[PDB]
RNA sequence: UAGGCCCAAGCGACUGUUUAUCAAAAACACAGGUCUCUGCUAAACCGUAAGGUGAUGUAUAGGGGCUGACGCCUGCCCGGUGCUGGAAGGUUAAGAGGAGUGGUUGAAGCUACGAAUCGAAGCCCCAGUAAACGGCGGUCCUAAGGUAGCGAAAUUCCUUGUCGGGUAAGUUCCGACCCGCACGAAAGGCGUAACGAUUUGGGCACUGUCUCAACGAGAGACUCGGUGAAAUCAUAGUACCUGUGAAGAUGCAGGUUACCCGCGACAGGACGGAAAGACCCCGUGGAGCUUUACUGUAGCCUGAUAUUGAAAUUUUCUAACCCGCACCACUUAUCGUGGUGGGAGACAGUGUCAGGCGGGCAGUUUGACUGGGGCGGUCGCCUCCUAAAAGGUAACGGAGGCGCUCAAAGGUUCCCUCAGAAUGGUUCAUUCAUAGAGUGUAAAGGCAUAAGGGAGCUUGACUGCGAGACCUACAAGUCGAGCAGGGUCGAAAGACGGACUUAGUGAUCCGGUGGUUCCGCAUG
RNA sequence: GACAAUGGUAGGAGAGCGUUCUAAGGGCGUUGAAGCAUGAUCGUAAGGACAUGUGGAGCGCUUAGAAGUGAGAAUGCCGGUGUGAGUAGCGAAAGACGGGUGAGAAUCCCGUCCACCGAUUGACUAAGGUUUCCAGAGGAAGGCUCGUCCGCUCUGGGUUAGU
RNA sequence: GAGGGUAGCGGAGAAAUUCCAAUCGAACCUGGAGAUAGCUGGUUCUCUCCGAAAUAGCUUUAGGGCUAGCCUCAAGUGAUGAUUAUUGGAGGUAGAGCACUGUUUGGACGAUUCAGACAAACUCCGAAUGCCAAUAAUUUAACUUGGGAGUCAGAACAUGGGUGAUAAGGUCCGUGUUCGAAAGGGAAACAGCCCAGACCACCAGCUAAGGUCCCAAAAU
RNA sequence: AUCCUGAGUACGACGGAGCACGUGAAAUUCCGUCGGAAUCUGGGAGGACCAUCUCCUAAGGCUAAAUACUCUCUAGUGACCGAUAGUGAACAGUACCGUGAGGGAAAGGUGAAAAGCACCCCGGAAGGGGAGUGAAAUAGAACCUGAAACCGUGUGCUUACAAGUAGUCAGAGCCCGUUAAUGGGUGAUGGCGUGCCUUUUGUAGAAUGAACCGGCGAGUUACGAUUUGAUGCAAGGUUAAGCAGUAAAUGUGGAGCCGUAGCGAAAGCGAGUCUGAAUAGGGCGUUUAGUAUUUGGUCGUAGACCCGAAACCAGGUGAU
RNA sequence: ACAUAGCAUAUCAGAAGGCACACCCGGAGAACUGAAACAUCUUAGUACCCGGAGGAAGAGAAAGAAAAUCGAUUCCCUUA
RNA sequence: GCCGGACCGGCACCA
């Protein structure tokens, strides 16, 4: 007969990048939602409490390159 | 019913009290004024008379919205701060009864 | 017979001039240790009941306008 | 027409009784035994009561429990439960009692409460009681660890135990052994003559039970005359094989076979007829039953108070109340009602209120998931893998953690850099060492901008918010720039609305506490 | 006129057919209404006509209104009639022949012989039933066949108490 | 034998749940009463247009229900929908690799080095795809608000995986198709495979899958 | 106000009950038990309670009308039934069933008029064939009409080598001749073809249901809600009961209801308001359309689409 | 003891029982059911049973409603 | 939680 020891998980936090790089934003639209920064915040971009990635202003998404292992958001004001 | 899922009505919480003494008054705008000539005075009964007031609830209250544009001597339990100085800005007056 | 009005309902929810409820939060009894400072100022702001809820439950404040 | 008999074993002593209609028995009863209650208006029982049964009886009697003739006997345990008896030490209700507090009008008054203290039974405690409920293990422990007798047994799982007898051959039987899974002394132990439509083994007699069937008689069947139902039934011109198919085909495919219609026969199929499966599961279905399930309740016990009085200090008295107590009358009357004596007596009984006991009786509850159900496990939250390089994604898939902690382990400014190894020294020093350390805690994602280490000051682990987003059926959950009010650190730019991030939680209703430019039922 | 669309369960939407009643209008009918029956008729469907026969007194059409408004299934309810089928059965047993009656006789009556019960299949009380008792007449149905017979049908009768 | 008595929250019981008018774990009759039935069965004319679901979350919930998802009807809005091309981006699978963690086989040297292998919870690396967006071609939706639903048993096949045994016409998820709700041709027959979506009529034609010796159309 | 004006009363405590109101801050009314006032300078009530004010005057009784009902009677009515309907009952609480309480049917129609068939014939009769009556007797009493299942008689085509959900498409032969239509009946022979309903992932299913035929048999109505269509009026819209009228339309009736203003728990303020210290920000609002009646759809309360439990309670009937 | 109870007589005829007992007043009073279980609550003071009457019954002449005052009871509309 | 002894013992307990 016997049982299991296992049968448990967490529910599922929906992380990961929430707007496209070279989409428009309005300030305060989350950008990515992470455990740590596997994304740093760039230009005009802020960094939450529990590491959400931000925009401070209204404008277009950037993923770029930081460095050589890392990486980071900006936005950029359209004009 | 919801099946056995806590009814929303359940899930949130009273709130408030009614007050037994409330009064509520029917209103009248400077817009409604307008259906009378100039000179002419105005009570809760003329109100009524006329049928801009179909019920009087516990008095007349003149509100500011709309322009008068009559001089009038308008008699009511209640005026609003910018109906009395429209009223009196306009060549009439006002009185509380 | 006319019917009848939901009393706990009608104790919990206000009807605003475009025909919306005003309703009340959960969460606001006690345990206020247990959340955050934000949480409970935010809590105290009043909503809405929503759009699949009142599809649900119209019928039962009908008479409360 | 009219007993078959014998040997041996289990059970029950015996005659009797029982499931009308599948059980006649080893079950019930029984005479006998024992325990217990009961002093008579007995106890017990029926009834709301009156009235009754008990009994026109009176402890050699009546009711209840268990055992079950008779013979020999019936061992240990009173810790627990029940029962019996103590004690008034603690705990508690009505009721008694009023310290005191508030509301209102400087009071009184009215009003809402209200504390010492008193206040029974029960319970907590002690003792006894086992033919009371029960228990009679695993140096250790217990209340005590099985006496006599019996034992592979109506009890023995292994098991057809082993040995002997009976048979040619015996899982049954009889006799022994004891290793009693899991006998055992009145839910009685071991025996027992007689008895049994009882169960079991053996033998004689006897036979169509059988080897192995044959013949004969009669009633049906069968033919004719008469009379003439029924269950069933989607329509039917209703073949077989191999296959196919909801996985077992008269009816589909491909073959094979078969001229049309009766009658007597047989039962392989028509998953044949019959009864909306009794088994099994499911329904927030029902019913009967149990109890240390929940909530009640008939009834019983106890206290206060009323009926309910009079004197001493529990005792006394008589006059209310009571007598299924005697005599007398109504009255040819074991009812009743009055009268007189006697008994008893402010007790009892009864009413109201209170506390306790109360499966005797009642209403109900007693989860779900589940490779059927039960049993086991699980049930909310966090992290990882499964998860197929956005997000999401299941199983009783694979691994772990949480229901906190910290007054700094928070904020800010400044400073600093680790693990390990080798080499020398009775932790100290040098060089390699991108982290191979540390980060309060599980994992993952991060971090030497340090988020890791230390130091000074400090309390932003603020108040009112909040454009805009994430997540999402809802209720919830998450992030958030900026604005204002006041601060902390810093020279300053600035940072700070707890903690490297992500668990550490629980709705509503109700109640408590503090505040309050709110309401407050004619007015205050 | 030229392009497109039109499989469909749960289900949504639309347009219609037919039934009964009502209002108003307009009609049919003993020179034959409704209903029923038959036909080789018409419309995209539900359905609508016509002709003939039967029937014998009511009934269409138009518009609108109102509904007990449409059945093939509920082991549905009631009624009728099949199938099984000339099949099962005809309920413990001894009858035979002669004579008679009669439309008709195994079955009724008479006779002879035979057979069965006889601690009873005999005889008498009670309960229960309630006219079934008797005579004449009858034979549709009842009688598990038949029936001239009967506890059946018709008519008329019958029960007498001081013990 | 006769005459009587005990009655259903009750009687009676030498005790069997036994009997109380042919079925007693609580008789029968009438009434409350059309109890309740989240269950089964049934629900009656026609044609036309559209046309699902068998999923998520929560549920004393699991064959019930609610909200969402998917259908329909009507108003609105108006490029916001679909596909492809190009461009930019997020992410760690397939594969590969051993730089970390762990596993492992031979050498050599005084643990290091050399060579060679393994991994869902290893990664110095890393596709194809798929996804999110931006402005051209093609295309026809898309969204909002209201009225009305049904659905919450799914099945096979193919493929990426777990579980089982690289068992099951097994089971649980991802992806696509078909059945469900789809007739027609093929696969002998054969819901789920292959071709292909039936408005009606025709004794016209061309094809698909699959076929062309006879059954049986077309090549001995 | 000298005297009187309802005493075991009012009231209170405890336990209950009735009040829309479940003991609640519970006023007001009643019952049981026990206690227990005052006396116009009094007493009660105004939702705990106190004070003030206001209203009233318990513990005695009587009292028509507007209201409720229908086994009845009289006079009438119906977009109610029309013999399986409508009463169970058009001819019955009968027949029948049960010890009993109790349950409980079936069954209407000749014809205008009985003119209900004199008489003859077969037959014991029954029943027939004539003859008569009648407009009609296949209107002859088992009587209007006379469907279907089912049972028979006659025969135009067809059938005894054939394997079948019985048809359909093709098709000779034979027989007929119409609502005259590129007709009717039958059918050698060839192709195709496993009923219907329900329930299902999937049913020819060997899963359910139906012997056949006929009749009967299931989303209705009332009152509310919401939405849509229609119509009238419009910053307005509309009456309810009642009264009048013919059981009507309608007239009258403006009480009331929904709108014209929202926001706030509330006091309140008001085109704003709430939050807030804020002249900030934010929520809900303003920046015209409603209302009455009604068709349709859906929901609620009612049994609510129909049939079906095992059971529960109450009052009776049974020991033949 | 007196009386009373009791026992006879004479006169009267008051009660009894019935119903459409439908409606009404009073005593007493369920359960299935709903709450998606169930006990408070609901079904409901309903069904049933018992008593008493009338053409009606019940209520009725303020120790009332109220907050500007009204003026017995009952019933209809509305309040809702 | 209320109280008596040294936690024990009774009582109380309707989000
Ligand atoms: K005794
Ligand atoms: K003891
Ligand atoms: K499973
Ligand atoms: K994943
Ligand atoms: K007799
Ligand atoms: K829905
Ligand atoms: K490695
Ligand atoms: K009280
Ligand atoms: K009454
Ligand atoms: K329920
Ligand atoms: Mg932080
Ligand atoms: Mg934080
Ligand atoms: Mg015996
Ligand atoms: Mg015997
Ligand atoms: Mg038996
Ligand atoms: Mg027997
Ligand atoms: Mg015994
Ligand atoms: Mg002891
Ligand atoms: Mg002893
Ligand atoms: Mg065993
Ligand atoms: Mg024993
Ligand atoms: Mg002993
Ligand atoms: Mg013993
Ligand atoms: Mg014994
Ligand atoms: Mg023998
Ligand atoms: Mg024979
Ligand atoms: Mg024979
Ligand atoms: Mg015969
Ligand atoms: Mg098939
Ligand atoms: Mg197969
Ligand atoms: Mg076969
Ligand atoms: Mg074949
Ligand atoms: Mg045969
Ligand atoms: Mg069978
Ligand atoms: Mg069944
Ligand atoms: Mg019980
Ligand atoms: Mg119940
Ligand atoms: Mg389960
Ligand atoms: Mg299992
Ligand atoms: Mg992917
Ligand atoms: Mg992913
Ligand atoms: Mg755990
Ligand atoms: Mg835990
Ligand atoms: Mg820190
Ligand atoms: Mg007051
Ligand atoms: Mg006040
Ligand atoms: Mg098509
Ligand atoms: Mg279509
Ligand atoms: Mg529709
Ligand atoms: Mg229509
Ligand atoms: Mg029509
Ligand atoms: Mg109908
Ligand atoms: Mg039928
Ligand atoms: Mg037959
Ligand atoms: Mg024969
Ligand atoms: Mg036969
Ligand atoms: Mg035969
Ligand atoms: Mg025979
Ligand atoms: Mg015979
Ligand atoms: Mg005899
Ligand atoms: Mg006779
Ligand atoms: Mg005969
Ligand atoms: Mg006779
Ligand atoms: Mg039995
Ligand atoms: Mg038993
Ligand atoms: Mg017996
Ligand atoms: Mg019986
Ligand atoms: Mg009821
Ligand atoms: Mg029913
Ligand atoms: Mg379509
Ligand atoms: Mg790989
Ligand atoms: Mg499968
Ligand atoms: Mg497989
Ligand atoms: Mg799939
Ligand atoms: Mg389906
Ligand atoms: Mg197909
Ligand atoms: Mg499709
Ligand atoms: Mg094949
Ligand atoms: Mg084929
Ligand atoms: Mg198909
Ligand atoms: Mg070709
Ligand atoms: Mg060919
Ligand atoms: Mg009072
Ligand atoms: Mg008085
Ligand atoms: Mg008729
Ligand atoms: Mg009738
Ligand atoms: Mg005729
Ligand atoms: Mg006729
Ligand atoms: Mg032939
Ligand atoms: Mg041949
Ligand atoms: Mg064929
Ligand atoms: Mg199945
Ligand atoms: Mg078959
Ligand atoms: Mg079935
Ligand atoms: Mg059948
Ligand atoms: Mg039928
Ligand atoms: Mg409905
Ligand atoms: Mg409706
Ligand atoms: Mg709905
Ligand atoms: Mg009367
Ligand atoms: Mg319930």
């Amino acid at each position: 007969v016997s049982s299991t020891k296992n049968g448990r998980d967490s529910e599922s936090k929906r992380l990961g990048a929430k707007r496209a790089d070279g989409q428009f934003v309005t300030g305060g639209s989350i950008l990515y939602r992470q455990r740590g920064t596997k994304i740093y915040p760039g230009e005009n971009v802020g960094r939450g409490g529990d590491d959400t990635l931000f925009a401070k202003i209204d404008g277009v998404v950037k993923f770029e390159r930081k460095g050589r292992d890392k990486k980071q958001v900006s936005v950029y004001a359209v004009a | 019913f919801e099946g056995g899922q806590l009814p929303l009505f359940r899930r949130l919480p009273k709130r408030g009290f009614t007050n037994i003494n409330r009064k509520e008054y029917a209103i009248v705008n400077l817009d409604q004024l307008n259906k009378f000539e100039d000179g002419t005075e105005v009570t809760p009964a003329l109100l009524v008379e006329s049928g801009v007031v179909k019920n009087e609830k516990s008095g007349i209250k003149i509100l500011g919205n709309g322009s008068l544009d009559k001089k009038l001597t308008v008699k009511a339990h209640k005026f609003s701060a910018s109906a009395a100085e429209a009223i009196d800005a306009k060549g009439g007056a006002h009185e509380v009864i | 017979p006319k019917m009848k009005t939901h009393r706990g309902a009608a104790k919990r929810v206000k009807r605003t001039a475009s025909g919306q409820l005003k309703r009340s939060r959960a969460f606001t009894s006690h345990l206020f240790a247990n959340k955050s400072t934000k949480q409970k100022r935010q809590l105290r702001k009043a909503r809405l009941v929503s759009k699949s809820d009142m599809k649900r439950v119209k019928q039962l404040l009908a008479y409360k306008k």
